């Protein structure tokens, strides 16, 4: 039981480590990637939006 | 799904296949002309796995497919491969089975007799088609482009015909057909890819070059003078995201593939390119013929599609041909799917009911039938 | 740009034709 | 034939307004209705790695 | 986009340009 | 020690470096493309101990050495390693120095620009040489045959090139550039000897196993005659002896490996094999020049020296190609050392004497010129 708390110690550190390390590698993640799902669509968007006007001659 | 015996209309070249219904003014679904072959030893059991793909499949699974064209330089050479793709074409996407409907397949004006008569025998016997009708390219260009007049340019993957007509009339004389075509213009590409350190070989190598070719490749108005800079300068260079991650970056050889159209030279071919041949036909026509011609140049096929092409082909034949006369291209956004169009018009017309051999006729002739009844 | 590939073709080919009948209307005689 | 020409000025131009409002009002309301909620995501998420750090030191100490 | 703003009125005024010789050498001739 | 500032004369291959001047019939001296490393820690001091070996010194001292060859699959990736091959070769085989002598490399007509480029930069850059010449494997395989006209077919340890070549012109639309090689069939007999038991993964079980290809290997005329036959009796079976004693006794592997070339599915390659691609170069080539080529296919490189090779080929190449023609192939003595030769031949030419790039146009260009001045 020692050796498997150590071990379930070890893993509950290593994947709530992994938890909070994803967690974070994902907010990281999505934080950098809504900035791009943000902007991406946004910029383009706009470009679309501005380009209806911009073919406006 | 269909309420009439409508005929089902295909046009298949060297590349892909274009179908749909007769009426229609577009086609349902296009097909690559392909049929996929694994060429790697099963390991797992259970996993499935066909003989052939065909194809959409053939290209979905093509990681470890060798991948073959049924057809070249405009006729079929493997009709299994064809009889399987007409299967897919015609009833898995298409939903309608030939065997209650006519079909229209299309044809260069010169094109051997006997893919025509084979087009015939397959649906005939194969398909169970009621009726047939192989229809020539160039006809079903100038009915969709709304000309009876013209030069007709299929400059496709397979061969390039250039076949004048006038008022409805054929003039076979002036037919310039060459042995220069969109898979030709593939090859060198891969050639000076290859010189650029991105060596192609196998098939998904060469289906990688030929999306670069359909996404980065143009013409150029004037090539002599977009190549002094796009081989002198990053500027005018262009990336490709090749399928693993990797890219390709290329300069000139973006469009000194395309110019083999107008420098056949580049591939070892004998020609002066498609704008001597367009120009041809329309010198050796008669000359009340030759001013509707000059102000009729008929785009339709692939390669008509490459930036700089619709304009670079009107000002090569206003550099050949005399002064004072006009010269026009024929070249609308609906270009090149003019021929697929028409296909759809003849079968529909009115005038061509009559055109139709029905499987009466062609079991008692036999395929040779083709020859004496289409036109 | 769908807009300017539609209005592309129908400017160059308006043109065109609009030059075309400038030429022959002066050509003719 | 002219009338093709008018009819297409006006259904582009009839998409053009419709498109820059929804161009920038689908964006609009995705984009601020997303970081809205992310931003509120990212704050939870932030409150919560630190009650986890704090949690993991109060059973570090016990 | 300066060659979509400026080709797109050139354009329409060659057409326009053209238009308006077509009727007048016509007149003409 | 030359008395005369003749060319210096070398093929730098993925294989062997080939060496001699210009004017010769021979290298004077062939030695591996190796630079070795030692892959250990020392402990002696005193022991003197490079931390690169070249060529022969590589080989010598490679018990406890990493060996790595600069060039891959024809083309020059290390260039720091090949500056020590090509000091190597120049200064402790041949006792010249590049710096009072023009110098020759060679590489196949589709390799990538870069390798002549780079090629072209060092031999000015480090060596001063004061001139130098790229030149096409392809035209010094055919020198060194005797031939205008024919195939190269230089099979060697990169890459086989496949090239026609009619009256010194190329004809390069038909060329097939293969990723089929001498080096790929050392690591498949490795693999296919561990089959036997006897694992080789590391540079000398790989060094050990070129040796084992190099005098044991052949292909035959009939691959499933002398496969039923090596497959079923100790009859056909030879031993090799390793260089720490052991002893590997090999059967059909002997010719299972080399065989690739015309299955080079063995391997994994989407390929025909080599007879296919020779009779493909020809059949891309106009009428009047395949009956010139057919009778002309011509070896050069490595692997075309295996038992049953010139036979093997000739064999497929008759049976695709149609009646009353002749079909040859033509594999001279001096086979794998060919191209060398070919070199001196080019470089002695009076012909030859304005296509060198002197140190003069190099630096007011850059290495780029490589590409405007030697094809």
């Amino acid at each position: 039981l020692s050796d498997k708390l150590k071990e379930a110690e070890t893993r509950a550190e290593f994947a709530e480590r992994s938890v909070t390390k994803l967690e974070k590698s994902i907010d990281d993640l999505e934080d950098e990637l809504y900035a791009q799902k943000l902007k991406y669509k946004a910029i383009s968007e706009e470009l679309d939006h501005a380009l209806n006007d911009m073919t406006s001659i | 799904d269909e309420d009439e015996t409508t005929a089902l209309v295909c046009d298949n070249g060297s590349g892909l296949v274009k179908a749909g219904f007769a009426g229609d003014d577009a086609p349902r679904a296009v097909f690559p002309s392909i049929v996929g072959r694994p060429r790697h030893q099963g390991v797992m059991v259970g996993m499935g796995q066909k003989d052939s793909y065909v194809g959409d499949e053939a290209q979905s699974k093509r990681g470890i497919l060798t991948l073959k064209y049924p057809i070249e330089h405009g006729i079929i050479t493997n009709w299994d491969d064809m009889e399987k793709i007409w299967h897919h074409t015609f009833y898995n996407e298409l939903r309608v089975a030939p065997e209650e409907h006519p079909t229209l397949l299309t044809e260069a004006p010169l094109n051997p007799k006997a893919n025509r008569e084979k087009m015939t025998q397959i649906m005939f016997e194969t398909f169970n088609v009621p009726a047939m009708y192989v229809a020539i390219q160039a006809v079903l260009s100038l009915y969709a482009s709304g000309r009876t007049t013209g030069i007709v340019l299929d400059s496709g993957d397979g061969v390039t015909h250039n076949v004048p007509i006038y008022e409805g009339y054929a003039l076979p004389h002036a037919i310039m057909r060459l042995d220069l075509a969109g898979r030709d213009l593939t090859d060198y590409l891969m050639k000076i890819l290859t010189e650029r350190g991105y060596s192609f070989v196998t098939t998904a190598e060469r289906e990688i070059v030929r999306d670069i070719k359909e996404k980065l490749c143009y013409v150029a108005l004037d090539f002599e003078n977009e190549m002094a800079t796009a081989a002198s300068s990053s500027s005018l260079e262009k990336s490709y995201e090749l399928p693993d991650g990797q890219v390709i970056t290329i300069g000139n050889e973006r469009f000194r593939c395309p110019e083999t159209l107008f420098q056949p030279s580049f591939i070892g071919m004998e020609s002066a390119g498609i704008h001597e041949t367009t120009y041809n036909s329309i010198m050796k026509c008669d000359i009340d013929i030759r001013k509707d011609l000059y102000a009729n140049n008929v785009m339709s096929g692939g390669t008509t599609m490459y930036p700089g092409i619709a304009d670079r082909m009107q000002k090569e034949i206003t550099a050949l041909a005399p002064s004072t006369m006009k010269i026009k291209i024929i070249a609308p956004p609906e270009r090149k799917y003019s021929v697929w169009i028409g296909g759809s018009i003849l079968a529909s017309l009115s005038t061509f009911q009559q055109m139709w051999i029905t499987k009466q006729e062609y079991d008692e002739a036999g395929p040779s039938i083709v020859h004496r009844k289409c036109f | 740009m769908d807009a300017i590939k539609k209005k592309m073709q129908m400017l160059k080919l308006d043109k065109e034709n609009a030059l075309d009948r400038a030429e022959q209307a002066e050509a003719d005689k | 034939f002219d009338d093709i020409h008018r009819k297409r000025m006006e259904k582009d131009l009839n998409e053009l307004q419709a498109l820059i409002e929804a161009h920038f009002e689908n964006r609009k309301k995705e984009e601020e209705e997303l970081v809205s909620l992310k931003d509120r995501i990212e704050r939870r998420r932030a409150e919560r790695a630190e009650q986890q750090r704090i949690r993991n030191e109060r059973e570090k100490e016990r």
